[PDB]
């Protein structure tokens, strides 16, 4: 029945938690949307906690900056910044990540400037939640992160954090591109001094983040490699793929670990889905290691599960197969036919990479050709010089020669012509393009090509 | 920056004495400068005290006279600011260094605190 | 009727030129009598709402605008009055800024920027305030929760310099609103309480309430003041409004009065008059009486009869303290417990985490609660709420459910998983988890290893008796490691310096292990 | 399927055409397959539409507690201070110049805002549209709205719907119009000839001329320019009639019917919605996209895709 | 109840102690870490808000700023410690973060020719015990009498002046209370002299007396918040069994490194009794404890 706004806020928070981390029931999402679409906060009078919770849960369930509830919450958070204590700061900051309006930007900057003044007066839970919430948005406040870094460094010398705190801190700090060596050193020190309390389910993401940050150190990398050995028989497919990705990011050929992980993964081929297949092949491509026998099994399994591929999975699998030389005619035909229907879901990277990988493989379906070529006009503004050059070479091999498709590509190529003509990896790649099109096509581009440079 | 409890504990004091040497060399010329506000005076005096740098009595006299003249305005105009903590440390600094620096500012700050004209920083 | 239909149609189609006073008049006549259908024609109200929203609101007092919004909200359409702008240069005066603050406070919409602007503009013209305006602006600021102590201190100084030009209720309001501001210097508080003490001769029954509220918010630091007022109370204890005596008891509880001579006589007067209290004052009269340890059978019967009246429809946040109070009283009050349990059964879906945790905690050892259905249904909700519970509520709920014998195996597994990311600060925060896991005695070994790693640092603190409980819980849980047993053995050896037959079998096996 | 971050598992795609179904907003959800038989329209209404070329529904299809929300969405879609999100997913709007004017319209808005997405699947109008189209499947083509300005609200001259739908091979459409507010001949109610859909054996009348500055009466009396003597006599037989609508009433029209709408003389704005349906057996004519940034078809290809979702299917 | 501790600055720990005793730089912070972790696991404190590192080593001493008497908090005079004013500001901020007092009281600072130093103050039943001598002068004692000597029945607040010698440390380090009605002191001159003087001051009361070995640092939180835990340095053996025979539960915190720098256990922590602000005649839930349902 009808209830006060505070009870609504509590039930909404529980609904968000159940949807987030205890199974994605669609009925719960639909019921929560129904309840939150017809509820307003103006009449009642509540403290900051209930209003912040309402805003956060509403934004989580797909409410943009136009609905009544979001505006009603945002005006309050605009007019009562002093009522926003360190308790409710991370909730609002997380709630304003997806929104990109004017008021959302101003609220986020208000919270950011308030945070780097109470840096010294925080504790473990507030520090963890604040740093994760700030990592969510994409802010670039270097001084705030430095102020929090000193606080975490000091607080780590007395040993309070558990494994989850370490995982959250490592993930949030890695995602923000903060390459501070001493901070991660203290993180690692506190991690290694916690005996028997870092389960693999909490060990693996820490390794993932430590690989993703990109600090150059072989010593702690070798320590990570040796520590991961004893649990090789305990993980499942997802953790094996994550370990492959992380150790590819590390960039050190730990052959023993790669071998034992391969012998482990070959047993778990059945549990692999498309996402793990793509992740493993992409990691192997990045590191630069050839493992044929495993590749054949992965290719056959991917053949069995073609329907489940997404845009990312195709853009990874096709690139890896093109790079590694292992070709399957039936698998490639199925992948091209499937990507024909999913032609709209490609982002800037996926379309160009898939087109180039198909062009170099000499496997040119026509339905895929037209479906991918028509899409190029929409995205052409987003690409870079090298990606545009690769897409143009793939189109030249595609033999389309249609002005409606080709007109924006040449404009963009002229846009980045300095980088376009200064790429040695592809100096021969422009020759086939300009052979296929000819001087009668683009007089300015041809004049620049003939020119010295 | 210099560390006594470290791997280079052999020249800690020979470096601290040098640092104090320049400190004196810049302190002896401090009477030539105007001080815009009390917090500048507090910062300079805090460094001098926590670093044990001798200063000539003339520079002390100029500093304390300027502080007295500046602090007169807020008290006499009963409003605009100086926090009560700031007055506490200023009174304490003069008490440490002696009453003769400003034999009037002593009772002036004492009366100003008696009237409660300087509110707390968190108020 | 015919012309009425035409007038209604002209109103709905939105061609009439309506000014705000006309819509106020129509709203009033619909609010009070509504003989003809006004609140039952949605289109008419929609048109009136549009007319009100588009019309200028600057020609009405705040109260009538609030009435318009209130009558609009009843029929099912949201409505909020337009906000006001700060006055310009020439329109500035001590009277207009108070109007701005008053409109801010009345319409239940607040803003910090306008508050800062008006407090910046008020200072230069502070000398134009009438002596009866400062005591209004002081209670206006303290109603907006404006944590600015220097301006309020200046206002208090000016008010107290104008002592003779205010009535008793003005001093009452000034004191109660002043006590609600944290950053005030204590000398001003001393002087205000002295001024209050000087004016006992003119006080009224409501006008004691504010001073008592201020003293309760301040605490024992002003104890002598409460000594004087209570003395002045000795001449009226024969007849007081029950709220006044309830406030007297609350101040006694928060002051730690070491003189029962007057507490007794006040309580005897309250005993008979408590029947007229509402829910909140009844509950806190109960708490005040219990804290000073006066509950006997004669007053317990009367207050049980008084609380059974509300027992059917308690507010959930007023249930746990009542159970707590009845826990620490040896008299027989089983029926009150029974009805409170029955009421708490219904509110299970709407109860928060902390309320459920405390309710379960207080029923740890109640025998009639061993068979009541709340042994299971509550636990079911405890399954869902577990993702929100803090360490304190989690420990309390686990302790209560384990003491009640709840046989859900996975519950304590999820509890351990939740607690492993929180950490523990003391043995009490960890004991319920082991106690719950002891109902079955088996669980995956990794969590046992983690529990041992957590227990090992805590061995240095608990005494000889508690180490026995720790050993009893560890051995039954199939623990195997050694660096935990030796940690407990060292602390045991710290007390007993020799192996002796006096210690129980667990101590004997621990001393040889 | 790639891995979605933890705090992004409940969001919705950029374009709402992807969620193959109705959101749980406004009315609860679609009824069961057997529960679709209660929305049927009395046959007398069908014969009345056949005769007069238009017809009104016996009962309103919306309640005030939903119409206020729809009007809130309509007001939000017109902001010139903070442009409404998902603006780029609309077919065309009058605010593309960032200035607007005394008339506000948007087309294909069901891909941009909640609630109005759920309006498309409302059974009480979809089943009526299915019954009008000879008991077959129905398909949404494109939805648009109109919001007139204050007392300077301009009007719309006489028009035939099919004049904008030459791309469709047969004449097999229908139009539903929803009145979001109380409308009147002094506020913007529509006026339409009760027999203009049965003239010239279904031929299309010549396009009408108009001036952007003349008074409303001159724009109304330009009908004589198009008609002939024969149509003139029927015009005397069948004079134009204006229908007044209250909050939530729905009006069904035919694509061959001449219609126009008065201006706005009241003290505020007024809102209305137009939804256009197809039946089955509908094919394109030329090679290309029917609407900007839509699916391309063949010269004689049946019209179907993601942008034209099925709504109601009998049996 | 809250406690405040400060982490030392690693880069500037002194190489050697005042008497020339070598001090282990790493073992000092190790002992600090262990001591803080023990302080958490006590079941009487409510929280420990950790401060930040500060350069001067003397800043590790935090109890010299403020003295808590009865139901009020008091600020110590700043004479002789002029270089530690700024850190005081910062500590105040931490206090404001917790939610206790807004600002300190300014009684002693305005009393001219007043020299005082904490540690000389010991909280005892309903009263205080202040030690005369090298630090606290006579005028300070008279002023303390004016502020806190009331002589009304059922409302009296005793003040006790215990006289010691010049070489004696501050009274709170070798003469203390614990639990209730239990008195402990050092087994040396400053011990028997103090207990004898106190017994002459209030002969009508008798308390258990349990001595510690001289040079042993102990900390017991006495007051309305009754506690049954005592911290004792891991450098002595007889005091542990003596305190266990008194009826108390000792805890052996390691304090070897900190001793060489002349900092006691008392001079590291600062306990406060925060008055939660009750609003509108409304009480606040308290930390209840006991045995529920004693009648079946």
């Amino acid at each position: 029945s009808h209830l006060s706004a505070r009870n609504i806020a509590t039930e909404a928070l529980q609904m968000k938690k159940l949807h987030q981390e205890r199974g994605g029931n669609p009925m719960l999402a639909q019921q929560a949307r129904r309840v939150l679409f017809a509820t307003s906060i103006a009449g009642q009078n509540l403290d900051a906690r209930s209003v912040a919770l309402l805003l956060n849960t509403a934004v989580y369930f797909g409410m943009e900056s136009d609905a009544k509830l979001v505006r009603e919450c945002i005006d309050y958070c605009l007019k009562n910044d002093k009522l926003i204590t360190v308790d409710v700061l991370p909730i609002v900051v997380t709630a304003c990540a997806t929104l990109k309006s004017r008021d959302a930007r101003e609220v986020i900057e208000m919270q950011a400037q308030k945070a780097a003044r109470n840096a010294k007066f925080l504790d473990a839970k507030d520090v963890t939640n604040i740093i994760s919430a700030f990592s969510k948005t994409g802010i670039n406040h270097e001084k705030l992160f430095a102020f929090l870094s000193r606080r975490v460094q000091t607080l780590a010398r007395v040993g309070e954090f558990e494994a989850a705190h370490l995982v959250i801190l490592a993930n949030a700090f890695s995602r923000l591109r903060y390459r501070d060596k001493f901070l991660f050193g203290a993180i690692a020190r506190r991690a290694m001094s916690l005996r028997e309390r870092v389960t693999v389910n909490e060990l693996v993401p820490l390794i993932v983040a430590f690989s993703k940050i990109g600090l150059k150190d072989p010593k702690l990398s070798k320590r990570f490699a040796t520590k991961a050995m004893e649990y090789v028989d305990q993980m499942n497919a997802e953790q094996v793929a994550s370990m492959f990705m992380a150790f590819a990011y590390f960039g050190i050929r730990y052959d023993q670990l790669f071998g034992v992980l391969t012998n482990r993964a070959v047993e778990l081929i059945d549990e692999f889905n498309a996402q793990y297949i793509s992740t493993t092949l992409n990691a192997f491509q990045r590191i630069g290691i050839n493992n044929p026998e495993l590749f054949d099994n992965l290719a056959e399994r991917a053949l069995a599960v073609v329907q489940d591929h997404d845009a990312r999975d195709i853009s990874k699998t096709v690139t890896a197969l093109a790079h590694f030389g292992l070709k399957d005619e039936e698998l490639f035909k199925r992948l091209a036919s499937h990507a024909a229907s999913i032609a709209d879901q490609f982002d800037a990277m996926g379309l160009v990479n898939t087109a180039h990988a198909f062009a170099r493989t000499n496997f040119l379906q026509q339905d895929m050709a037209v479906a991918l070529s028509e899409r190029s006009v929409y995205v052409c503004r987003l690409l870079d010089a090298g990606e545009t050059r690769r897409l143009l070479w793939a189109l030249a091999k595609f033999q389309v020669r249609d002005p409606k498709i080709l007109t924006p590509v040449f404009n963009r190529c002229l846009a980045l012509h300095y980088d376009f003509f200064a790429d040695p990896t592809g100096s021969e790649e422009i020759e086939e393009i300009f052979d296929f099109y000819g001087p009668n096509f683009c007089p300015p581009l041809y004049q620049l090509y003939i020119s010295r440079g | 920056q210099v560390s006594d409890g470290g791997r280079n504990a052999m020249n800690a004091e020979p470096t601290r004495q040098k640092l104090r040497a320049m400190g004196e060399q810049i302190g002896c010329r401090l009477d030539e400068v105007e001080y815009p506000a009390l917090p500048v005076i507090l910062s300079i005096l805090d460094v001098v005290v926590t670093l044990k740098i001798y200063v000539p009595k003339k520079c002390l006299q100029v500093i304390f006279s300027q502080a007295n003249d500046m602090v007169a305005i807020v008290m006499e105009q009963k409003d605009d600011p100086i926090t009560a903590e700031e007055g506490r440390q200023l009174q304490a600094l003069l008490s440490h260094y002696g009453n003769d620096l400003a034999p009037e500012l002593s009772q002036r700050m004492k009366e100003a605190f008696r009237e409660g004209v300087l509110p707390d920083e968190a108020s | 009727p015919s012309a009425l239909h035409l007038i209604f149609e002209r109103c709905k189609l939105n061609l009439v030129e309506f000014t705000a006073q006309d819509v106020y008049q129509i709203c009033t006549t619909a609010y009070n009598m509504d003989t003809l259908g006004m609140l039952q024609d949605p289109d008419f109200m929609r048109g009136l709402h549009d007319a009100f929203r588009r019309s200028d609101q600057t020609v009405i007092s705040p109260f009538q605008a609030n009435l318009i919004a209130d009558t609009f909200r009843k029929v099912g359409i949201n409505s909020m009055p337009k906000e006001v702008s700060v006055p310009e240069e020439d329109a500035i005066s001590p009277e207009s800024l108070i109007l701005v603050l008053r409109n801010m406070n009345i319409t239940k919409q607040r803003d910090e920027r306008k508050i800062n602007e008006v407090l910046k503009l008020m200072f230069p013209i502070l000398d134009e305030f009438s002596p009866t305006q400062l005591s209004l602006t002081v209670t206006e600021l303290a109603r907006l929760k404006s944590t600015n102590a220097d301006f309020v201190g200046k206002l208090a100084k000016r008010i107290m310099e104008y002592n003779d030009d205010l009535s008793a209720l003005d001093i009452s309001s000034a004191a109660v609103s002043l006590a609600y501001c944290p950053g005030i210097s204590h000398n001003i508080l001393y002087r205000m309480m002295q001024i209050v003490e000087e004016r006992m001769g003119e006080f009224q029954p409501e006008d004691y309430i504010n001073v008592l509220h201020a003293l309760n918010t301040l605490g024992p630091k002003f104890v002598n003041t409460f000594r004087k007022i209570v003395e002045c109370g000795l001449q009226h204890v024969e007849n007081m409004d029950a709220v006044t005596l309830t406030n007297y008891m609350v101040c006694f509880s928060t002051m730690d009065y070491k003189q029962r001579e007057h507490i007794d006589i006040y309580a005897d007067a309250l005993v008979e008059v408590a029947t007229d209290l509402s829910e909140k004052d009844l509950v806190m009269a109960f708490i005040a009486l219990q804290r000073l340890r006066l509950l006997s059978d004669t007053m317990f019967g009367t207050m049980a009869s008084c609380v059974i009246r509300y027992a059917a429809k308690m507010d959930p946040r007023n249930i746990a303290p009542i159970m707590d109070i009845c826990s620490t009283v040896p008299h027989a009050s089983d029926h009150l417990m029974k009805v409170l349990m029955d009421r708490a059964v219904e509110c299970t879906r709407i109860l928060t985490a902390n309320q459920l945790g405390d309710i379960l905690d207080i029923l740890g050892l109640y025998p009639p609660a061993r068979e009541h259905p709340l042994v299971q249904l509550f636990g079911k909700q405890a399954r869902l709420r577990l993702d929100l519970m803090g360490p304190d509520a989690l420990a309390n709920a686990t302790r209560g459910l384990a003491n009640l014998g709840y046989a859900d195996p996975e519950y304590y597994a999820q509890a351990a998983e939740t607690g492993f990311r929180y950490g523990f600060k003391d043995w009490t925060l960890l004991e319920p988890m082991l106690m719950g896991l002891s109902i079955t005695g088996q669980c995956p070994p990794t969590m046992v290893r983690v529990l041992g790693s957590h227990i090992a640092p805590m061995a240095r603190s608990m005494s000889l008796m508690e180490i026995e409980r720790a050993n009893r819980y560890l051995r039954r849980l199939g623990c195997e490691d050694d660096f935990v047993y030796k940690a407990m053995a060292s602390r045991v050896l710290q007390f007993v310096k020799e192996v002796t037959p006096e210690m129980p079998e667990d101590l004997q096996v621990l001393l040889q292990r | 399927k790639s891995y979605v971050l933890k705090f992004l598992r409940g969001q919705l795609p950029e374009d709402l055409k992807d969620v193959n179904g109705a959101l749980g907003c406004l009315y609860g959800t679609l009824p069961d397959v057997d529960e679709f038989g209660q929305f049927v329209i009395s046959p007398d209404v069908v014969n009345s539409f056949h005769q007069f070329g238009y017809v009104k529904m016996p009962i309103p299809v919306l309640d005030h507690q939903q119409i206020d929300k729809l009007a809130d969405e309509v007001n939000e879609l017109a902001n010139n201070v903070e442009h409404h999100p998902k603006t780029e997913r609309l077919y065309a709007t009058s605010l593309a110049d960032l200035t607007g004017g005394p008339l506000f319209f948007c087309q294909g808005q069901w891909r941009a805002a909640w609630g109005m997405h759920d309006l498309i699947y409302l059974p009480t109008i979809t089943v009526a549209a299915s019954q009008i189209l000879n008991n077959s499947l129905v398909r949404l083509w494109y939805d648009e709205v109109f919001m007139k300005a204050a007392r300077t609200g301009p009007c719309v001259p006489w028009q035939q719907n099919y004049a904008r739908w030459q791309h469709t091979k047969p004449v097999n459409h229908v139009t539903v119009m929803i009145a979001l507010d109380t409308m009147n001949k002094d506020r913007g109610a529509p006026c339409l000839v009760p027999g203009s859909h049965r003239w010239r054996e279904g031929g299309l009348l010549p396009p009408v001329s108009y001036d952007p500055t003349k008074d409303e009466a001159h724009q109304l009396n330009t009908i004589w320019e198009i008609i002939n003597e024969e149509e003139g006599e029927m015009l005397m037989d069948t004079p134009p009639v204006t229908v007044d609508l209250r909050r939530g009433e729905a009006l069904l029209i035919h694509p061959l019917t001449l219609f126009a709408t008065h201006g706005n003389r009241s003290l505020d704005a007024v809102r209305c919605c137009f939804i256009h349906y197809m039946g089955e057996k509908t094919y394109a004519v030329q090679n290309g996209p029917l609407l900007p940034h839509t699916t391309k078809f063949q010269a004689d290809a049946m019209i179907q895709g993601p942008f034209y979702p099925v709504v109601f299917d009998p049996a | 109840l809250h406690a405040f501790v400060r982490s030392p600055h690693y880069r500037t720990i002194p190489s050697a102690g005042p008497n020339g005793i070598v001090v282990n730089r790493d073992m000092l912070v190790h002992q600090f870490r262990d001591f803080y972790k023990t302080l958490q696991h006590c079941s009487l404190v409510d929280k420990v808000h950790l401060m930040s590192e500060r350069p001067s080593v003397e800043a590790l001493r935090v109890a010299d700023q403020m003295v808590s008497i009865g139901a009020t908090f008091l600020e110590m005079p700043l004479t002789g410690m002029e270089h530690r004013a700024t850190e005081f500001m910062e500590s105040m901020r931490y206090v404001r973060g917790a939610g206790g007092p807004s600002t300190l009281a300014s009684y002693l600072q305005d009393t001219e020719n007043c020299r005082c130093n904490s540690g000389d103050v010991v909280c005892l039943p309903n009263g205080i015990a202040v030690g005369h001598g090298p630090r606290t002068n006579a005028v300070a004692h008279t002023t303390l009498k004016q502020l806190f000597e009331v002589k009304d029945d059922q409302f009296s607040f005793d003040v006790f002046t215990l006289e010691q010698e010049g070489d004696a440390p501050p009274l709170g380090d070798y003469f203390g209370f614990a639990g209730s009605n239990v008195l402990l002191t050092w087994k040396d001159e400053h011990g028997l002299l103090a207990v004898d003087q106190y017994q002459q001051k209030q002969p009508h009361t008798e308390m258990n007396v349990v001595y510690l070995e001289p040079g042993c640092h102990f900390l017991s939180f006495y007051g309305v918040d009754h506690t049954i835990d005592v911290l004792v340095q891991k450098g002595y053996e007889r005091s542990m069994d003596s305190i266990a025979a008194a009826g108390l539960n000792p805890i052996p915190v390691q304090w070897s490194e900190m001793d060489k720098l002349g900092i006691s256990m008392r001079a590291a922590v600062l306990p406060l009794k925060f008055f939660k602000a009750n609003v509108g005649g409304m009480l606040s839930r308290n930390k209840s404890r006991g045995a529920r349902w004693q009648t079946h």
